[PDB]
């Protein structure tokens, strides 16, 4: 999957 | 036809794709297979960085509701996110 820059507590 | 006894078991899958949000993936998890968020969040990596994980085991019924929920949910929110189902 993408990210967008959270991120991410995991 | 056919016969008796315990019913078959289906695996819920989550597949990995490069366009859906992980955020999105997430909120999936939560919201159709009750998910905390941090639980939630292992088994979107688990998926984004094995290409498929299990999300529940369920019986014919509930997987199938669960699959047909989730892929609804995902095209409804324009992601390509795809969930299937396999016989345990």
């Amino acid at each position: 999957f993408r990210s967008k820059g959270e991120e991410l507590f995991t | 036809r056919d016969a008796l006894k315990p019913p078959s078991m289906y695996k819920v899958i989550l597949v990995n794709d490069d366009y859906t949000p992980m955020e999105f993936v997430i909120d999936v998890l939560q919201k159709f297979f009750s998910y905390d968020v941090e639980r939630a969040t292992q088994l979107m990596l688990a998926v984004h960085y094995q290409g498929k994980a299990i999300c529940g085991v369920f019986t014919a019924e509930v997987a199938e509701t669960k699959v047909a929920m989730v892929n609804k949910y995902a095209r409804e929110n324009e992601h390509p996110l795809l969930c299937t189902l396999e016989k345990a």
